[PDB]
RNA sequence: CUGGUAGUUAUGGCGAGAAGGUCACACCCGUUCCCAUCCCGAACACGGUAGUUAAGCUUCUCUGCGCCAAUGGUAGUUGGGGGCUUCCCCCUGCGAGAGUAGGUCGCUGCCGGG
RNA sequence: UGGGGCGGUCGCCUCCUAAAGAGUAACGGAGGCGCCCAAAGGUUCCCUCAGAAUGGAUGGAAAUCAUUCGCAGAGUGUAAAGGCACAAGGGAGCUUGACUGCGAGACUGACAAGUCGAGCAGGGACGAAAGUCGGGCUUAGUGAUCCGGUGGUUCCGCAUGGAAGGGCCAUCGCUCAACGGAUAAAAGCUACCCCGGGGAUAACAGGCUUAUCUCCCCCAAGAGUCCACAUCGACGGGGAGGUUUGGCACCUCGAUGUCGGCUCGUCGCAUCCUGGGGCUGUAGUCGGUCCCAAGGGUUGGGCUGUUCGCCCAUUAAAGCGGCACG
RNA sequence: UCCUAAGGUAGCGAAAUUCCUUGUCGGGUAAGUUCCGACCCGCACGAAAGGCGCAACGAUCUGGGCACUGUCUCAACGAGAGACUCGGUGAAAUUAUAGUACCUGUGAAGAUGCAGGUUACCCGCGACAGGACGGAAAGACCCCGUGGAGCUUUACUGCAACC
RNA sequence: AUAGGCCCAGGCGACUGUUUAGCAAAAACACAGGUCUCUGCAAAACCGUAAGGUGACGUAUAGGGGCUGACGCCUGCCCGGU
RNA sequence: GGGUAGCGGAGAAAUUCCAAUCGAACUUGGAGAUAGCUGGUUCUCUCCGAAAUAGCUUUAGGGCUAGCCUCGAGGUAAAGAGUCAUGGAGGUAGAGCACUGUUUGGACUAGCGAAUUCAGAUAAACUCCGAAUGCCAUGUACUUAUACUCGGGAGUCAGACUGCGAGUGAUAAGAUCCGUAGUCGAAAGGGAAACAGCCCAGACCACCAGUUAAGGUCCCCAAAUAUAUGUUAAGUGGAAAAGGAUGUGGGGUUGCUUAGACAACCAGGAUGUUGGCUUAGAAGCAGCCACCAUUGAAAGAGUGCGUAAUAGCUCACUGGUCGAGUGACCCCGCGCCGAAAAUGUACCGGGGCUAAACAUAUUACCGAAACUGUGGAUGAACCU
């Protein structure tokens, strides 16, 4: 069913807390949880032994058995040693942060790339808790003495070596992963095509862009991408062609949202799936504009890009939500900054605008002909660069056209001087 | 690991004490019981604790009256 | 697929001798998937093959689920050695018997009823055959 | 023919449709008396019989419900013998439950009156 | 007591396991008891429950009233099971049998104990008789002996009469709950330790098992710039191995030396390099994946007792396992 | 403001004290789980069971240099004492009897001796240690015995001594 | 032939000394110094049933017991409980 | 040269020393301390022959009473065992939904949704039903040899595996704990290569006699290179699953065909027309909407390849040559792949086997300490 929980932070001389409370509630909302009561202490500096002090955890320990809860949830990274003081003081179950963005990401991954990055996220955070849990049956005090037969170890060194071997076998599966992944690169990387990326706060608008740019721009259009406020509804990335008018083609990546306060073994993970990010030839940064706190957002996105290392990708920051907004008008462009809204044509009109303004500014004029009985390059003119007047002549074909330096090199010799 | 369970009762070794057609002594026991199993017929007795016991000299019968109820005698 | 309560939370293993008692015959639509053999069935599995076979379908016609996982099993965790009462339980689990009709389906056409069918039995630990009412 | 009183696993019950009579039985009339109501002569008790078969009661007809119930087959199984053992197979004897053919609108005894 | 310790439990009652007589184990699955009632006991007479529909002021879905349907869907002091509507359920009148001496004969049972009982005598309660009554619908509500206290008694009473003191009958004093109760009276450390024993029983290695583990597969939604199967593959399903974490306690306690390294190796192939090949998202270069293949080869240092690991610098390459972790 | 007899002061702090932990940053090295210097979220420092410093001293413990070298890469040669051959003298631990192979299997689950195969003329001398679960010591670990002894205390019952 | 290798930095203990004959030489013990407490002389304390002794042929600048351990700077709050 | 002596002394303190001995010296005595513990316990033959369980226990590897063995003696309205006939008590297997829990799909619904109904499920602790077996009696039935009471002497209280029925465990374990039968224990002989517990079968002694059991009959190695009819090509037999597959044999349906089927060969495979739309195009063959008509034997507004569009190739379909079969589905038998480990072939005991393998039927022989033959020894009961 559903389990009855409790929400703990404490100021912590956080800039805002509340922000951070509500995210949290909406998170423990996320995983088939509700909130019943929320505890706040106003104290600048962290308890080393409960994370609260003394008279907060009776006072929490009597709202749970008031309201009748299950488990306890707390705002922030915990200690082992905090674990255990807890534990035994409340007589109830604890949870942190971490925890509860692990358990949103475990049931959550399809793709077995995501299910053993959490699994190895998940063992990573278990590792150092171990010790403490492990020594109440560890520490039974009386177990003999010299012995002249025995495995020449204390038990400490033995389970230790037991609980390390496992992680390095995780991550060789995880490394021969990626290098599967890096083979369906090849045909991409082979050839030159240019990739933009979406990125962006959680619940931003990114798969609905990409869905309406792909209604507008694709031959298989009907390949859609789920779309939903909820939570981390994409939890894996896609890659699709977009053919413009002008004849020039791009391919459009989506990727995942991130939340503030992220763990540190899970931004591992972040950074293996954000690797097609990290090599794209332009960001798109997608910003709810109509949400008051979204400057916030907007730093810690660039936090996460500064983590997972990308950086010099130009990036052009667009505001989505326009149409909720009173008395505004869009889609407009100010500087690298783009106002519009998603659900739009002429949004999405002005948006690949800009995108082609930005990617393709070697596309010049030139002039060739194309005798006639030599045909069959025409037709590579029309299907792989924008005409502008053509005419039918005696001696053959005389097209003029804006082409790339490529089509230049490889048409050299039907170019025609002035 | 506790059970929380492991408690019995002592078995009570109730059923019939005699046959059908055996020659039985006055007083013997015939049957023992919670409620009425069996009633008392011809020359039986039903004790304080529900057991069926001859009361003359003769031979056991088990019987049936009415469509679901049983009954024993004991017939010199 | 979970019962909402038992009287009892703990519950013998039991035994799958003899052929199916009942639901051995289609009785509400035109196909159906049936057990030549015996074998405990989880409600993941029950899942697993509703979905494939309703999926292939393209949620068109009708399927009936004929069996319902009423028993619970126990189990005990690595470390913990043999003894101090039984262990908790973990899953829910259908015993089904030879003979007996698991899923049954209607409103589509030969082909498609066949081939939904042959993808859903691939998702069982039991051996299966297709009938026709 | 009827009134009383017994026996018998509802084949005897429930339901429906009708006939009959103060010879018996009953409803019915009344509350002085014995007796009675957490109040009520409704019941119980007592004192009579104008009307009545309207009901109970008695007699006849219905399978609608209920109840009783084969034959064959099947499940299971004592003993003997085999497999490829979540279990299965063969020989011999025993043999259900469900379902059904069909049965049923009771049958016997004693006493007093017509 | 699936080593011992920690935790839990120790007497009695009811059900399942228990394989259609009785009995039947496990640190198997579920619950109760250490009382209550002066009527909730005895007897005589009388009668019948839960719920629903409908109709009506406060009144409402449900309080009291009226009709109909209604085999028990209620109740039975209390847990469960077996019983009970000729009540064992519910009312009213009178009462104390919730009596004294006993008891043919049975059930249960190692003993000690426990259970049922017609009938006889004394004196009664209720009924007009017949008759019923030695507690409660049945089955838990309990503790031996020794020693003391209280009441009774035609018993004894150390020369004799008494007395002191005993006996006999009735009754009282136990979380003696480790509940057949060692004494009226009792907790810990031993790495400073000792003796008698045991592989009846743990720590190393062997054996069995294979949940877990490592490897290999089946189906195919999906990913892969179109495109299930170049390369991957969710939800589910099937095996092989015997190197991991475990289970068991079969050899060894009149001794089977226990980690890492050094010296010396040898074997398997699920192949790290080198040799041959098919497919490719194989233009070339550089690669990916699978099939054949065990002939030979497969580095020196910094840190840590370390195995492992991280780092430095190389190499064609810096394989993974078995041999009592050789 | 609540509670307390009162709420850990100075100084020091990943420490002979820190589980997480190879904490984080810096130094030293090509590379430093050890070392040195800082930081302070002190699991679980702290003021005569003293706190923090400190010249001189130490067959104390720890980290780094110069010099030096068979410690090492990677071993070679030479001297003497045993070993070896000859003459003299001459024990011991141990031992059920033995004409005492190998592989795969079996078996109280690890076989010289059992099965099926494969090898193998009889007797010695100099060497090496894989096995004889090799020898030595009725396992010190572990459990058991209504075994023992030493020690403790607000276990029980006592005794000395003192008031 | 016989005849100191040296230097830089850290923990611990001030130092010379003592110790598990036969596995541990030390960071453990002692120590000079500090402080608390008891003791008026037939002293307290200790041995012994006692007599008799040590203390001491001493007399509070002396003698017994507890803790700390050169030296420098210091040694905070609590008398509810025992 | 002297002093301190074991309920003690000495200790710059380590349980340190007090004659190679110290968490309490050595010697003699109490003393043959006590030891529910381990070891040992000495001549022969004859008859019988267990237990490894219940209850209580400061009990758990000890004891006591009962159960099971042996020796002696008694009494009968013969009480013991098997089958047959007859009569009973009892709720398991199976089944069912009448109650109680769990549960699926409709109709209808007090208001997505309680009740009523229709159909369909499920149960160790559900039952309107209900066996086979086992149990208790009766009999005068038939057969068969114990049963009980009293007394003397015990040992046993660690059990193991195999089949069947359950729990626990993971529907693991040569695991653990009960019920039921067997064997071992305490049982040799024959067969499973070897191999307590599986299969056959119970050794009084002797024989250079016979017949059989399980298992076997090419050689090791005694006996069939047996008989008839089929199957398998893997060394399957002699190891392993989900899945995959024109292996092979036997059945049962169905389409076309000597007025010529299937396969190949020869010839044709056309016209409005480049159908319309879209596109720079789109000509059958990028894509959307249509899929008509004519000649004719048929010939698609096109089956695939090809261009940039064309062009070009090919198919569907028809006539011609030869003249016998050919193509779809269902059931059953035996085989195939999936299939990898460490000293040496090493997953038939070996050689070897194409039967010396498998299926069905048949008949001889071998094969034990079983049973029989001949000769000895010996116990009991009952007779003369
Ligand atoms: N009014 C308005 N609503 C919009 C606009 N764009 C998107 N939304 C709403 O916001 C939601 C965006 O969801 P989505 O784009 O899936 O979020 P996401 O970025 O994929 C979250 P994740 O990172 O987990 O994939 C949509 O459900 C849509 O209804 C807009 O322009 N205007
Ligand atoms: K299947
Ligand atoms: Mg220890
Ligand atoms: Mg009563
Ligand atoms: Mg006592
Ligand atoms: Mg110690
Ligand atoms: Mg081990
Ligand atoms: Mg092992
Ligand atoms: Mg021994
Ligand atoms: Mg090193
Ligand atoms: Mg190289
Ligand atoms: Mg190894
Ligand atoms: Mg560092
Ligand atoms: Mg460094
Ligand atoms: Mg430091
Ligand atoms: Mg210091
Ligand atoms: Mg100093
Ligand atoms: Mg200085
Ligand atoms: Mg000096
Ligand atoms: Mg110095
Ligand atoms: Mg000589
Ligand atoms: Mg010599
Ligand atoms: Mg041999
Ligand atoms: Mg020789
Ligand atoms: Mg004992
Ligand atoms: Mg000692
Ligand atoms: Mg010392
Ligand atoms: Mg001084
Ligand atoms: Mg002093
Ligand atoms: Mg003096
Ligand atoms: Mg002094
Ligand atoms: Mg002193
Ligand atoms: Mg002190
Ligand atoms: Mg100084
Ligand atoms: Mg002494
Ligand atoms: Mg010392
Ligand atoms: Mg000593
Ligand atoms: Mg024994
Ligand atoms: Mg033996
Ligand atoms: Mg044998
Ligand atoms: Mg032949
Ligand atoms: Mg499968
Ligand atoms: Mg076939
Ligand atoms: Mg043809
Ligand atoms: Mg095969
Ligand atoms: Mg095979
Ligand atoms: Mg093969
Ligand atoms: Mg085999
Ligand atoms: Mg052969
Ligand atoms: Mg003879
Ligand atoms: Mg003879
Ligand atoms: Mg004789």
């Amino acid at each position: 069913m559903e389990k009855k929980v409790l929400i703990v932070g404490i100021s912590q001389k956080q800039k805002d807390f509340d922000y951070s409370m509500e995210e949290l509630a909406n998170l423990a909302a996320a995983n088939n949880m509700e909130v019943v009561g929320e505890i706040r202490q106003n104290i600048d500096r962290e308890n080393r032994a409960t994370y609260v002090g003394k008279g907060k955890v009776d006072e929490i320990k009597g709202l749970a058995e008031m309201q009748d809860a299950r488990l306890i949830i707390f705002n922030d990274e915990l200690s082992p040693s905090q674990i255990r003081n807890l534990e035994e003081a409340l007589e109830l179950d604890v949870m942190d942060r971490t925890g509860l963005i692990l358990a949103i990401f475990a049931n959550r991954a399809k793709t077995k790339e995501a299910q053993l990055q959490v699994q190895i996220a998940k063992l990573q955070y278990e590792l150092p808790r171990i010790f403490g849990q492990g020594e109440d049956m560890d520490q039974q005090s009386g177990k003999g003495g010299l012995s002249n037969r025995g495995s020449g170890e204390k038990k400490i060194e033995t389970d230790r070596r037991t609980i390390k071997h496992q992680i390095r076998h995780l991550q060789k599966e995880l490394d021969m992963l990626v290098d599967d992944r890096e083979v369906r690169r090849r045909k991409r990387k082979k050839n030159e095509i240019p990739v933009v990326s979406l990125v962006g706060y959680t619940n931003a608008g990114k798969s609905t862009t990409m869905n309406g740019l792909v209604r507008a721009y694709s031959e298989t259009a009907d390949k859609q991408v789920f779309e939903k406020d909820m939570l981390f509804a994409t939890l894996e990335t896609s890659v699709r062609e977009i053919v413009l008018p002008d004849n020039k083609q791009f391919l459009l990546t989506d990727t995942v949202g991130f939340v503030s306060k992220l763990p540190h073994q899970l931004v591992k993970a972040f950074r293996s799936t954000l690797e097609e990010a990290r090599d794209a030839d332009l960001l798109i940064h997608v910003v709810d504009y109509s949400d008051p706190h979204y400057k916030t957002m907007m730093k810690t996105t660039e936090e996460t890009l500064k983590v997972v290392g990308v950086e010099d990708v130009p990036v052009i920051y667009a505001y989505n939500k326009a149409d909720l907004l009173e008395d505004e008008m869009y889609p407009k462009q100010t500087g690298n900054t783009i106002i519009f809204s998603a659900r739009e044509e002429e949004s999405l009109e002005f948006l690949t605008e800009v995108i082609r303004k930005e990617l393709f500014a070697s596309y010049e004029k030139a002039t060739f002909l194309i005798p006639f009985e030599a045909g069959q390059v025409v037709a590579y003119l029309n299907e792989h660069a924008d005409i502008l007047e053509t005419e039918y002549l005696e001696n053959g074909t005389q097209i003029v056209a804006e082409v790339s330096p490529a089509d230049l090199q490889k048409l050299a010799e039907y170019q025609v001087a002035e | 690991g506790s059970t929380s369970n492991g408690r019995d009762s002592e078995s009570k070794r109730l059923g019939a004490k005699r046959a059908d057609g055996q020659f039985v002594t006055g007083g013997s026991i015939l049957y023992r019981q919670r409620g009425t199993k069996i009633y008392p017929g011809t020359n039986v007795g039903r004790g304080g604790d529900d057991t069926l016991f001859a009361k003359t000299d003769g031979v056991v019968r088990f019987e049936r009256m009415g469509r679901d109820k049983k009954k024993v005698s004991v017939y010199p | 697929l979970v019962p909402k309560r038992v009287k009892y939370r703990r519950e013998f293993r039991g035994n799958m001798r003899g052929r199916a008692k009942g639901g051995t015959e289609v009785a509400f639509g035109e196909y159906g998937l049936q057990a030549v053999e015996a074998s405990w069935i989880t409600n993941r599995q029950i899942e697993a093959a509703r979905i494939a076979m309703t999926r292939y379908m393209k949620r068109g016609g009708k399927v009936w689920i004929k069996i319902f996982p009423h028993k619970s099993y126990t189990s005990k965790p690595i470390g913990v050695r043999m003894g101090k009462g039984k262990g908790a339980p973990e899953g829910w689990v259908s015993p089904v018997k030879r003979g007996k009709i698991m899923f049954e389906i209607a409103g589509v056409p030969e082909d498609v009823a066949r081939e939904a069918l042959r993808l859903a039995a691939h998702k069982l630990p039991v051996k299966t055959k297709i009938v026709k009412r």
